[PDB]
């Protein structure tokens, strides 16, 4: 079931290349034979502007089962990010990434990195998966984008 | 050429088999020779040779056809026609896409 | 905008949605901005059978503090209940309910309803919540019974 994957992976590629948004990066790995991994992406998405993530671009890896594209990607920030919705191994909680929800196999790995782009400044209350950046986010959250606009700026090249 | 090249490693990846996938020769001229079979047919087995020369995708590919479960005939219009998309898909690498569209396709529909 | 309250029920939730005791509702209530209100549940309570409270749907509201976990929720029968240990705005006086006393931040949503379904057919006589009901148990529960039987007939569902 991995020609269905990867011959999908690499439709995905190609379109990126003809065609992305501005500041994001989508790249599958390479292996050390010589091969592609489109099964593993390297991955960055941009900090919208007039936001406290702004300037900043932040690196995430993809990661794609056999079962591809009916099953979603699996996505975690390296390294880490301080977010309500990212887990400390920086896995990223969101409703689209996870099959028994929202997934579809229509979806594209562009409308994946822009939806997690859209999670960055807006944290979904109904999915903690860190306890410091969530309790913060809600209890004093002026201090919340203090360190939203720290860790930005460790991001920015 | 990045471009050729991602796409090499691509055709590289996209095939697992045993005997996919081979590159039969590299060269700073004259460019790289490579051998796909892929296989297709259903009712009423293929090898295909592509040559990349240094100015593809901008120029065309050389081509050519084995599949001895079809005849021979064909192969020469199959060639003067892979040939057209060819075309179609030109300045970008089109390798993938054709190979994708002929498991499709046996001059049929 | 508690965290830490927040948090907790949003785990309750979908702990909730995964598995629960069947007949049991407990959804989150909805804001007048559409969105979800974590603080404010709508929960129903089916009566246990081998009892008189049965074929009897019985709705409460669960209502959660900003320390929530560390004071319990307050569960609140809309409309309000003939019972000895409720209250007459329909307050459940439970122990585990009470900070002071069993409550612990440990126990779940799913947990407190099992609880109060328990204390509808097993009243608490160190407990009187409502003067009337509580009498009428001690006394004479005949009448308390045919009571609950009216009751509990009048709020089975459709």
């Amino acid at each position: 079931m991995s020609g269905i994957a990867l011959s999908r992976l690499a439709q995905e590629r190609k379109a990126w290349r003809k065609d992305h948004p501005f500041g994001f990066v989508a790249v599958p790995t390479k292996n050390p034979d010589g091969t592609m991994n489109l099964m593993n992406w390297e991955c960055a998405i941009p900090g919208k502007k007039g936001t406290p993530w702004e300037g900043g671009l932040f690196k995430l890896r993809m990661l794609f089962k056999d079962d591809y594209p009916s099953s979603p990607p699996k996505c975690k920030f390296e390294p880490p990010l301080f977010h309500p919705n990212v887990y400390p191994s920086g896995t990223v909680c969101l409703s689209i990434l996870e099959e028994d929800k929202d997934w579809r196999p229509a979806i594209t790995i562009k409308q994946i990195l822009l939806g997690i782009q859209e999670l960055l400044n807006e944290p979904n209350i109904q999915d903690p998966a860190q306890a410091e950046a969530y309790t913060i986010y809600c209890q004093n959250r002026v201090e919340y984008e203090k360190r939203v606009r720290a860790q930005a700026k460790k991001f920015a090249p | 050429a990045e471009p050729v090249q991602e796409e090499l490693s691509v055709l590289a990846a996209i095939f697992c088999r045993p005997h996919e996938w081979e590159v039969l020769s590299r060269s700073e001229t004259d460019g790289t020779v490579f051998r796909i079979h892929t296989k297709a047919e259903g009712f009423m087995p293929l090898e295909l040779v592509f040559h990349l020369p240094v100015n593809y995708p901008s120029c065309l590919p050389g081509i050519s056809i084995n599949s001895e479960q079809l005849t021979r005939a064909q192969c020469v219009t199959v060639k003067e026609k892979l040939l057209e998309q060819a075309e179609s898909l030109l300045s970008e690498p089109m390798v993938h896409e054709l190979v994708l569209w002929i498991q499709e396709n046996l001059r049929h529909a």
